[PDB]
RNA sequence: GCCCCUAACCCGGCCAUAGGCGCCGGUGCUACACCCGGUCUCAUCAGAACCCGGAAGUUAAGGCCGGCGCCGCGCUCGGGAGUACUGGGCUCCGCGAGGGCCCGGGAAACCGGCGUGCUGGGAGGGGGC
RNA sequence: UCGUUGCGGGUCCGCUUACCCGCCGCAAGGCGGGGACAGCGGCAGGCGGGCUGUUCGGCUGGGGCGGCACACCCCUGAAAAGAUAUCGGGGGUGCCCAAAGCUCGGCUCAGGCGGGUCAGAAAUCCGCCGUAGAGUGUAAGGGCAAAAGCCGGGCUGACUGGGCCCUUGAACGCAAGGGGCCCAGGCGGGAAACCGGGGCCUAGAGAACGCUCGUGCCCCCACCAGUGGGGGCCGGGCAUGACAGAAAAGUUACCCUAGGAAUAACCGGCUCGUCGCGGGUGAGAGUCCCCAUCGACCCCGCGGUUUGGUACCCAGACGUCGUCUCUUCCCAUCCUGGCGGUGCAGCAGCCGCCAAGGGUGGGGCUGCCCGCCCAUUAAAGGGGAACGUGAGAUGGGU
RNA sequence: UGAAUCCUGGCCACUGGCGGUACGUGAACCCCGGGUACAACCGGGCGAAGCGCCGCUGAAGGCCGGGGGCCCU
RNA sequence: AGACCAAUCAAGCCCGGUGAUAGCUGGUUCCCCCCGAAGCGGGUCUCAGCCCGGCCUCCCCGGAGGCGGCCGGCGGGGUAGAGUACUGAUCGGGGCCCCGGUCAAACUCCGAACCUGCCAGCGCCGUAGAAGGGGGGAGGCGGGGGCGGUGGGGUAAGCCUCCGCUCCGAGACGGGAACAACCGAGACCGGGGUUAAGGCCCCCAAGUGCGGGCUUAGUGU
RNA sequence: CACGGGCCGGGGAGUUCACGGCCGUGGCGAGCCUAAGGGGUUCAACCCCGGAGGCGUAGGGAAACCGACAGCCCGCAGCGGGGCAACCCGCGAGGGGCGGGGUCUUAAAGGGCCCGUAGUCACGGCCGUGAGACCAGAAACCGGGCGAUCUAGCCCUGGGCAGG
RNA sequence: CUCGGCUUAGUUUUGCCGGGGGAACGCGCCGGCCACUGGCCGGCAAGGCUAAGCACGUCCCGAGUCCGAUAGCGCACUAGUA
RNA sequence: GCGGGGAAAGGAAACAUCUUAGUACCCGCAGGAAGGGAAGCCAACAGGGACCCCCUGAGUAGGGGCGACCGAAAGGGGGAUA
């Protein structure tokens, strides 16, 4: 049988998490100000799922182009496509590798 | 599901909130000067076989709900679906 | 009453039922099918086979194939006793037990059916009771 | 104002080395508490809680600090172990499923050892500008 | 039913001249009967395979029956980015809810223990423990403890007008559907922050044409103005589940055409579960005694001899069962030759080894093959050769 | 159906055919009302055969099983 | 008897519509030169067809960056293994607990090799034109072999169905006795030389080559 | 051991028109071209006339209706300056981005389409769609006619059938 | 006008045929893309004829980037013949 | 050439409305041509002025399982002119 595609719909081991990461998750990553050029990584955080990045996207390395509102608005690339992701800080990291 | 009677709901014309009538959406009668209506007597008359299309087998167990909120104050119509289910209970 | 034998064999044979009721076209029970009516008569039967070795000679129809198909009513048990949602347990025990034929019919009181009764049930009667969400009525 | 040093209090980050059980001590001008009342704001079955007004009593408890033991947890430590597994090559073995050699990576359980919160800002206190 | 359909009298009666039926007549016309009926034409409803045209879907370890792997969702397969198939495995979906939706506050669950009037395993009360062992509508997976659960207060955001992005649809074209972030209007809850464009997240989903409803001081309708009516743009609904959307039943052995070894039947190839044959093991039987003869429970094999699995070759074609006739080969040997064991006294029998030179026959029954049977016999073995051999026959069966 | 001869059982549920008072349904015409300066259009009334319904029919196409106590089902 | 109706009948013959239509089968005619595929994804009354993408080719615009490799910095991941701690399975010992043992595609405290994102460098390609864009023409939308994922299924299959590198199809030639895809290796034409795989008793170019040991079955080669 | 050809000679398959897309050239250019037809000719050629009409020059909107650029930045070529060169700097057509403008929707914001120049006519080529459409191939269906010397049935009128 | 039908781009709107109904008269009648009303505009159906300019090819004449005896018409010939 | 009767195959990748096509074919009737022809017209308040045929309008309006596909007229330029 074919493979379904829901919107989350290889995603059991990804939205897993260890016994020792149970419950909410710290608040730092909300106080992170982001400004166009910044680099930022896609960290799905799994206890708010309704406002993450599609699965493929975990582990990208994206560009902060603007903000609306209180998401962020990056730009980054699926192989060759570029694609938009616009997404709420809880969901991302400072990239400080450059 | 049941449904209440009576709603506070945005009225686009008073610009505003006010309450609103709810009733099941029912269809009108078909006129026969409609144009449509008037093209299918013209393709009826005269000899061959059925003109259109006629569907026979049908799939859907329920239809969309669709009330008619009617506002009190200026009589505006807001005509909504709920959404593929059994016929709500207005109460 | 009126459908295939085709459409339900596989269900009986492969054992995915133990049983059907037959509905008449009001709703009502015509009668019982089990595998015991396809043992008891063959008038549901019909050879089939891969394609005959149709070689050096003029034969124009090679393969076998089954073009009357059997109707349910003809084979199934006519006449079957049916049950109320208050009757006795017992009583269809004592018929399960006595005739092996392990689907009763159930009907409600204009005779509509309404469900049935298999040995599966009947064994969890007299094993832990009533189904969950269930309660036993009166006899 | 400013800079530096610095307990318990306030706001935090990481979220057990911070948790849990038991035992032994320290701390009270101030600060934190327990504490005293219910007219007022507010509150309930209940001034217990919440909220308000206080300051008689107390470090018995909480908080904070130090020590010991056990459990739990942590570690870029020793062993386990270059073991298990694995990327690349092979006219190398085996009847075969499979194994072996060479180049490159390399665990985990467990046993032992060590550890048992760290830290950012502020008030207060001390010293100077 | 409209017309044919006329004339008198009060829907009814009558009449004849229409019209119809028959007789006579070359014709003219006469006679009799019926009679505004019937008959006939148009229109309308019913019955109507009598006749005409067509449709009788797909996937498929050949087709068919079944199933829906045909549209969706979760886990696994899936090989630690992404993608990933099979008629692969385990399930689910075509809803339900005015709350099971929004928000604010308070609280803590399953279970266990101690005490307490009926009272009890389980009711309400006091206390202690309790990492979630509960709950969260609904599959599965994920999330959640001053909550995402339970209770209570106030509500309708399951809102109007729009924009952008993600997924469906990987990198890489491409519906509908779903989700996210916002701007404006106007609200709900809240001290505020903030949240609300349904349900904690991932499923419950429908083009064109047609119709219908909503909306606008809205646009158009043929020289001009008016009235009725019609059309148009924007949005909601009515449906295609074969779900990127025809309106659709059989049967052919009377069959026909185009093709296909993309695909079955025979033979061949591969495989050997099945079939046949061999070996290891030794519980147990054999008076005693495992192995004279056996061989439970298990295990290792060989053959290609039954049956199946597969679909590689052959559809501009390899003549389809058996038998007859005729030749040859194998050995896992039935007899004949040699040897051994025995639970071998003799007569017989049983078992093993070497050995394929020769023999292995005649009948009854059935289309058979196979098998059963009859009288003999040293014995009346089994297999292979395009299931040897139909350009050799036969033609009983299929 | 298939000479003759002895015979030819039970069943009208189904599929057909036929008969029928009432009732429901059932087209065009027609009538009434609304609408339209007229129409289109909208509603109602009347209502044939037929169908529903009730009966007859098997030398019509055919069918002829269970359970229970000759009886019931 | 679906018989027969002029060798024609489950619907005659003649001429006409008519060059009926055919996603199917057959055929499709001179030379050299350049580049050079595909049988994958999605949709389709779709499964022997077709369309949109991937892959080929030709032309043009554009204008400096690009990435089948490696190192490092900064990240992601939950497979192999491991474990039996959550959810389950399971054999024993000891007093619902403790100890030992057997397991897991739909279990996971841990957790590689490995793959992958961004940046910097290396390496290579690129102004004789990177990225990107436009236009014309396609073919093709049946694939197959080896090796690897115990991939998943199956008694197994020269079996069915996925994932990846390479090769055949569309690739000559040496070796493998023959032999598309095994090994070696990539061919403009002629000649000389040296090697690869593999071989060197004869067939058959090159050793009846060297040391040690084993086998007596022509085992084997 | 898949099918086709005995041999030889001769014959034997992408064509034409219309419309569309694109390319390579040629003419003219904010314009380009004539059609039918007319006059002349050395008479289907050729010279001249014919501008009807078609396409372009402006778009948006269903429609009523309304109706458009030289402002800024980046920057290839090129040019200029400096430098032994490397390279740096300036201007910068075309190209790219913004801004501005026309119009539709909306209460508006936002959003859609469009705007600061190139077309048109022809010749050759490739491809698409129709026409028979590269060549060969059904079983069929319909129109109008022909047939009962065969055969099937029947009607009218003749003939035949030893012997037992 | 109405009903049925064939047809037409003719669409609530083309032409006609058939069944049924059926005018008026110049102070009238008809048309102006649904019907009606008012205005304006244009006309006079239901009778008949009509040259020229246009289709065709048995036939005659001319021409040709056409074919050249398996080609070209079936026929270059005692071919619509045997 | 004029009047009438009148298909299917094929296409729509099935098929019935539709198309093919008022075609093939059939029946009737003329001429060297036939048919048409002298406004109950077209237009839009400005004006054309019988008819047929050619070029255009134009694959536009419009018809159509609004699918395949079908498809004008007025106006303009000509031949000729009564
Ligand atoms: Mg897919
Ligand atoms: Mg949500
Ligand atoms: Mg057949
Ligand atoms: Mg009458
Ligand atoms: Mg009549
Ligand atoms: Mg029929
Ligand atoms: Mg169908
Ligand atoms: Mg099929
Ligand atoms: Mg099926
Ligand atoms: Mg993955
Ligand atoms: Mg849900
Ligand atoms: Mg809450
Ligand atoms: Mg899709
Ligand atoms: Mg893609
Ligand atoms: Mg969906
Ligand atoms: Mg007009
Ligand atoms: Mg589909
Ligand atoms: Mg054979
Ligand atoms: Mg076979
Ligand atoms: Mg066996
Ligand atoms: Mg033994
Ligand atoms: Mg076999
Ligand atoms: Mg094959
Ligand atoms: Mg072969
Ligand atoms: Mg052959
Ligand atoms: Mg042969
Ligand atoms: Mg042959
Ligand atoms: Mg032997
Ligand atoms: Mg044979
Ligand atoms: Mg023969
Ligand atoms: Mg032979
Ligand atoms: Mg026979
Ligand atoms: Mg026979
Ligand atoms: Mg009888
Ligand atoms: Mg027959
Ligand atoms: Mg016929
Ligand atoms: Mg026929
Ligand atoms: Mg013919
Ligand atoms: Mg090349
Ligand atoms: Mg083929
Ligand atoms: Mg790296
Ligand atoms: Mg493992
Ligand atoms: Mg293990
Ligand atoms: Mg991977
Ligand atoms: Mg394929
Ligand atoms: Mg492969
Ligand atoms: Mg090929
Ligand atoms: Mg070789
Ligand atoms: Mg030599
Ligand atoms: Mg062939
Ligand atoms: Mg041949
Ligand atoms: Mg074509
Ligand atoms: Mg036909
Ligand atoms: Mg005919
Ligand atoms: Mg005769
Ligand atoms: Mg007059
Ligand atoms: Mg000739
Ligand atoms: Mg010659
Ligand atoms: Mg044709
Ligand atoms: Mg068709
Ligand atoms: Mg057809
Ligand atoms: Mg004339
Ligand atoms: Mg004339
Ligand atoms: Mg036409
Ligand atoms: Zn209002």
């Amino acid at each position: 049988v074919k493979r379904t595609h829901g919107y989350r719909y290889k995603s059991r081991k990804l939205l897993s998490k260890a016994p020792r990461e149970r419950g909410m998750s710290g608040l730092s990553r909300l106080l992170y100000e982001y400004k166009p050029g910044d680099k930022v990584v896609i960290d799905i955080d799994p206890t708010f799922i309704s406002t993450a990045p599609h699965r493929r996207y975990q582990g990208k390395v994206g560009v902060v182009i603007g903000t609306r509102g209180r998401a962020y608005v990056i730009e980054t690339y699926i192989g060759d496509k570029k694609k938009i992701i616009i997404t709420t800080p809880e969901h991302l990291r400072p990239h400080l590798g450059g | 599901m049941k449904f209440p009677k009576s709603v506070n709901m945005y009225c686009p014309r008073c610009n505003t909130y006010t309450q609103h009538s709810v009733s099941n959406y029912h269809g009108g009668q078909r006129r026969s000067l409609a144009e449509g209506q008037r093209r299918y007597e013209r393709k009826l008359k005269g000899y061959g076989s059925t003109p259109k299309p006629k569907q026979k087998r049908f799939a859907k167990v329920n239809k969309k709900v669709t009330l008619v909120f009617t506002c009190t104050k200026c009589g505006y119509k807001i005509v909504k679906s709920l959404g593929r289910m059994k016929k709500v209970e207005l109460v | 009453a009126i459908e295939k034998v085709s459409k339900i064999f596989h269900k009986l044979v492969g054992g995915e039922v133990d049983g059907y009721v037959v509905l008449n076209r009001e709703g009502g029970a015509a009668g019982i099918l089990t595998v015991w009516n396809f043992l008891k008569s063959r008038r549901w039967f019909r050879g089939s086979g891969e394609p005959r070795a149709i070689f050096g000679t003029r034969v124009t129809r090679g393969e076998s194939k089954p073009r009357g198909v059997a109707r349910v009513w003809r084979i199934m048990s006519r006449g079957v006793a049916v049950a109320n949602p208050d009757t006795p347990i017992t009583d269809v025990a004592r018929y399960m037990a006595t005739f092996g034929i392990y689907v009763v019919p159930v009907v409600d009181r204009n005779g509509k059916v309404i469900g049935a009764v298999t040995a599966w049930d009947v064994l969890h009667a007299y094993l832990y009771g009533p189904k969950e969400g269930r309660e036993d009525v009166e006899v």
